[PDB]
């Protein structure tokens, strides 16, 4: 059989992926840390744009170079993932 | 959405997903790379189990032929 056939039903896709998982926290695991919490569009987008570090690990996130517009829209997509 | 934060670079560091329970095939591949031994390790643990070398959570045995472990391990052994 084809290896990425087998990948799929021996059930090897459930729980492996072909790429490293990337260095800042995933977009759906930041929507569940902030779900319900009043202000947190406004601490988002202002982390989004200033970086920061601490929160998830002690890598720090760069500052970005977007408007403060751009960091509200980025936060209220990524809390939107479910 | 989700081509804003291509185009910013934020794809770069993050994915929409969670990391899947076990390791990433490339990282599989690099850790055994120009090691003897390594598909037979491999296929050993794909139908057997491992725990404790990628994290706290085993992976539990799978029901394959020694064929079947041996094809997926030479495939994961190549993944670049
Ligand atoms: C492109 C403009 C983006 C956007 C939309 C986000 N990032 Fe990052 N990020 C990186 C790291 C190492 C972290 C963890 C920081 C910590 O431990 O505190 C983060 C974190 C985030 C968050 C969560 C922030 C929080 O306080 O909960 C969010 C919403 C987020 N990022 C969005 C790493 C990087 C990068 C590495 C070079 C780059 C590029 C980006 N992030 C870019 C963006
Ligand atoms: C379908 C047959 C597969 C195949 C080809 C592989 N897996 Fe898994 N796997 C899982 C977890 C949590 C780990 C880490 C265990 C630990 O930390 O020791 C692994 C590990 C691997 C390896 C690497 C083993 C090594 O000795 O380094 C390889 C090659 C591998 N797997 C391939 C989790 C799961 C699953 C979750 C329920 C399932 C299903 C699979 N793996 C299935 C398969």
């Amino acid at each position: 059989e084809d290896p990425e056939v087998l990948f799929k039903n021996k059930g090897c896709v459930a729980c492996h992926a072909i790429d490293t998982k990337k260095v800042g926290p995933a977009y759906a695991d930041v929507a569940k840390k902030y779900a319900g919490r009043k202000d947190a569009v406004d601490y988002l987008a202002g982390k989004i744009k200033k970086g920061g570090s601490g929160v998830w690990g002690s890598v720090p996130a760069p500052p970005q170079n977007v408007t403060d517009a751009e960091a509200k829209q980025l936060a209220q997509w990524i809390l939107s993932i479910k | 959405n989700e081509q804003l934060a291509k185009q910013k670079g934020c794809m770069a560091c993050h994915d929409l997903k969670a990391k899947m329970v076990g390791p990433a095939y490339k990282d599989v591949a690099a850790k055994f790379a120009g090691q003897a031994g390594a598909e037979a390790e491999l296929a050993q643990r794909i139908k057997n189990g491992s725990q404790g070398v990628w994290g706290p959570i085993p992976m539990p045995p799978n029901a394959v032929s020694d064929d079947e472990a041996q094809t997926l391990a030479k495939w994961v052994l190549s993944q670049k």
